């Protein structure tokens, strides 16, 4: 994240981390088996890790947990970007406390102008990388669609939404991936891709959730 | 297989990296330089000198996970310290690949994806073009200038140092 604030404790307790050695992607909790993430950041093997706040302390809420299904949107198109939605099952049931828990999937989509809480421990600079050692939070509008296409012209579809700010300065960034985008409570976005970090007129782009509430039930009903 | 650094730490995406020869003897880092009759270093060449590491490259990809791997296609960048008045003003000095030639050049004045990805190479690296993916190499000029052109079959071998930390 960058140009947002140091979240705290337990404040982001449905941020998961997805890791293979190193963090590559965040992702979210939605039930004790089930977290929510990125198609790009499909890898073989993830393990996830839930109760973290501090990346250089393990801390004793956390929780190390291997995938053991990692399912990718049928229609993920790695060219366009879109529907880059990944489902992930953990190995086994995470313990749901203060410092885990999970966020609900939306009833409906969320409207222009809604303000929303996105996390992340990813880059913090705009040029050149800063990985910062607590979890980074922003608070970002969601931008109209029109806002969004001008943004990114002949590039959004309608499972895309921008979110953050035109003139620059606050945005998502590298390692987000995956991540958050919760308004009033619900799990209404993912981040997805952008061009750069931060910069003006080029916002985040990020997956719109409420979209794919009837597959990430019927998925987790037949796995 | 997986990219990584001097540092034997994978490749960052959005890093900054020196691009340097994987051997030595010929050659220091990628900068920029004037060829023929242009009048500002917009070619992307070699250096001549063993010891320069030259202009460090921003490597990233539009998707925003943390990391980078030989799939992914490529947007690649010289960043901007202490350039020329004829580049002081732009933000990003980014690669493409031009004319006939098939030279890489910067193109400040200027898809969703690039159109660069890094590949292993016996036991290094080499970057490629995808327009399918050819190998970049050098074609040295009647000046003795070494660019980075396309060249199938013939790949210059880098390996990538952090330009910071």
């Amino acid at each position: 994240i960058v140009g947002g604030y140091t979240c705290g404790a337990n404040t982001v307790p449905y941020q998961v981390s997805l890791n293979s050695g190193y963090h590559f992607c965040g992702g979210s909790l939605i039930n004790s088996q089930w977290v929510v993430s990125a198609a790009h950041c499909y890898k073989s093997g993830i393990q996830v890790r839930l109760g973290e706040d501090n990346i250089n302390v393990v801390e004793g809420n956390e929780q190390f947990i291997s995938a053991s299904k990692s399912i990718v949107h049928p229609s993920y198109n790695s060219n366009t970007l879109n529907n880059d939605i990944m489902l992930i099952k953990l190995k086994s049931a995470a313990s749901l406390n203060s410092r885990v828990a999970s966020i609900s999937l939306p009833t409906s989509c969320a409207s222009a102008g809604t303000q929303c809480l996105i996390s992340g421990w990813g880059n913090t600079k705009s040029s050149g990388t800063s990985y910062p050692d607590v979890l980074k939070c922003l608070k970002a509008p969601i931008l109209s669609d029109s806002s969004c296409k001008s943004a990114y012209p002949g590039q959004i579809t309608s499972n895309m939404f921008c979110a953050g700010y035109l003139e620059g300065g606050k945005d998502s960034c590298q390692g987000d991936s995956g991540g958050p985008v919760v308004c009033s409570g619900k799990l209404q976005g993912i981040v997805s891709w952008g061009s750069g970090c931060a910069q003006k007129n080029k916002p985040g782009v990020y997956t719109k959730v409420c979209n794919y509430v009837s597959w990430i039930k019927q998925t987790i009903a037949s796995n | 297989k997986e990219l990584l650094d001097s540092d034997g730490d994978i490749l960052r995406n959005g890093g900054t990296y020196y691009i340097l020869p994987a051997l030595r003897g010929k050659g220091g880092g990628l900068e920029l330089a004037k060829t023929g009759d242009e009048t500002c270093p917009l070619n992307v060449v070699q250096a001549r000198s063993e010891t320069k590491r030259g202009r460090p490259a921003i490597i990233w990809t539009p998707p925003r996970i943390a990391i980078l791997t030989p799939a992914f296609y490529l947007n690649i960048e010289f960043q901007t310290r202490d350039l020329p008045a004829c580049l002081e003003e732009y933000s990003r000095l980014p690669w493409k690949v031009e004319g006939e030639s098939q030279e890489v050049k910067i193109a400040p004045k200027e898809h969703l994806f690039g159109s660069f990805k890094i590949k292993p190479y016996r036991d290094d690296y080499k970057l490629v073009y995808c327009e399918s993916c050819k190998d970049l190499g050098i074609s040295i000029d009647d000046e003795n200038n070494r660019l980075l052109v396309v060249k199938d079959g013939d790949p210059l071998a880098v390996r990538f140092v952090k330009a910071h930390r």
